[PDB]
Parts: structure tokens; sequence; C-alpha cells
């Protein structure tokens, strides 16, 4: 008796997947935005001059 | 991608800001001996490494000498 949403509003946000259907449109935000992936061995990654490799 | 120069290969890797053909000549390496074209690794193939002790056996056997009874 003492929750705030009522038992209309409740149902609503349970039965018609309120939560998940914001979480599938933010996956769909990263759809659009420019993957991080390097094209390997025609680009390197960074080094740092005190970086440790063959002796 | 071994066949990438070593000198360039800083280069690929954003280290630096100077491309290995711009350095001034006070910072370049000088060598006594040639320089010459790029290897690869050279592995899969007959021109591969071969590791040897480069240090003769420590012991050293005697050479036969005989002289007759006088
Ligand atoms: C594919 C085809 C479509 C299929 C889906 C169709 C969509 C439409 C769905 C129609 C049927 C849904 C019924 C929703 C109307 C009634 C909902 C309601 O009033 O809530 C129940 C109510 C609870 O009362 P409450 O809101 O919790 O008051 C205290 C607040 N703290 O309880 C009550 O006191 C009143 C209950 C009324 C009972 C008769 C209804
Ligand atoms: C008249 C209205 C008609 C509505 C018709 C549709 C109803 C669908 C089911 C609603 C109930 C529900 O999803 O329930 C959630 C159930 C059971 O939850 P529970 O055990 O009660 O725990 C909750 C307890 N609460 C009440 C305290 C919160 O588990 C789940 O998380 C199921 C997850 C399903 C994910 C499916 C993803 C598919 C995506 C499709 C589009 C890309």
């Amino acid at each position: 008796e003492e929750s705030s949403e009522s038992a209309l509003s409740k149902a609503t946000k349970w039965y018609l997947l309120s939560e998940i259907f914001r979480g599938l449109y933010i996956t769909l935000e990263m759809y659009f935005r420019a993957p991080y992936t390097i094209y390997y061995p025609f680009e390197k990654g960074p080094v740092s001059p005190r970086f440790r490799g063959e002796h | 991608m071994s066949e990438v120069e070593p000198g360039w290969h800083y280069w690929l890797a954003y280290g630096t800001d100077v491309p290995p053909n711009q350095l001034k000549p006070e910072e370049k390496s000088v060598r006594a001996y040639p320089v010459k074209k790029h290897v690869p690794n050279l592995t899969y193939t007959d021109g591969a490494y071969v590791p040897y002790n480069t240090a003769r056996p420590k012991c050293a056997t005697w050479d036969p000498k005989v002289t007759e009874r006088p």
C-alpha cells in the first residue's frame, strides 16, 4: 500500500517492457558510432619509448 | 609485418613525429659497416636462424706422441 506508482503504472512498465526497449535503443546508439578497430598489420597501435621488446 | 624497415617501424607505431627520411644528421645512426637491404623474419624457410655455441670445449685432449727407449 506504500508504493508511489499506481498498480496500472507498474503494470504498463512491466507488461510493455519499458526498460528492455530503452536498453535496446541505447545499444542502437552505438550502431551509428565509429568503431575503435584498427587494421593490423597495415596499421599498428601506439608504442612508447620505454617499450620492452626484443633484447 | 616484419618487412617494415626498423626506422619506419617506429614511425608507424606513433612514437615519433619526425619521419626517418626527415632526420637531422646530428641524430641519425652512423655506422662503420655496410647497411645492406632489409631482411624480414625468416621462419618456415631454410634461411631460419640456427643457434650454436660460440665457445670451444673447455678441455683439450692430448696429441699422441712417442719417443722410443734410449
Ligand atoms: C495486456 C498486456 C499485454 C502485453 C503483452 C506482452 C507481455 C510480454 C511479457 C510481459 C511480462 C514480463 O516480461 O515479465 C517479466 C518476466 C517475469 O518477471 P517476474 O517473475 O514477475 O519478476 C518481476 C517481478 N516484479 C513484478 C516485481 C517486477 O521475466 C522477464 O524479465 C522476461 C524477459 C523477457 C524478455 C523478452 C525480450 C524480447 C524483446 C522483443 C522485441 C525486441
